[PDB]
């Protein structure tokens, strides 16, 4: 027997901004010079 | 004791000390357990 996949729920896209050392601070690890806000 | 005659005698850390990805200062704080609590 094979399997199909059927969509449940949530359809989401997720733009990277910033990826920081510390626990919500600490110094800037990654940071995405692409990013255009709302 | 006091030893120059007319002046003022002279007079629970959770963090720890380490070095960041920079250079500066990096605290290290006491790890959590994720431990179910009685309430």
């Amino acid at each position: 027997t094979d399997i199909n996949l059927i969509e449940i729920g949530p359809r989401f896209v997720l733009t990277p901004i910033i990826i920081q050392e510390g626990s919500f601070g600490g110094p800037i690890l990654y940071e995405n010079k692409r990013f255009i806000s709302p | 004791e006091i030893l120059e005659p007319f002046v003022d005698p002279p007079r629970d850390r959770n963090y720890r000390i380490e070095k960041d990805a920079n250079g500066g200062i990096r605290y290290v704080y006491d790890e959590i357990d994720p431990v179910y609590d009685s309430d």
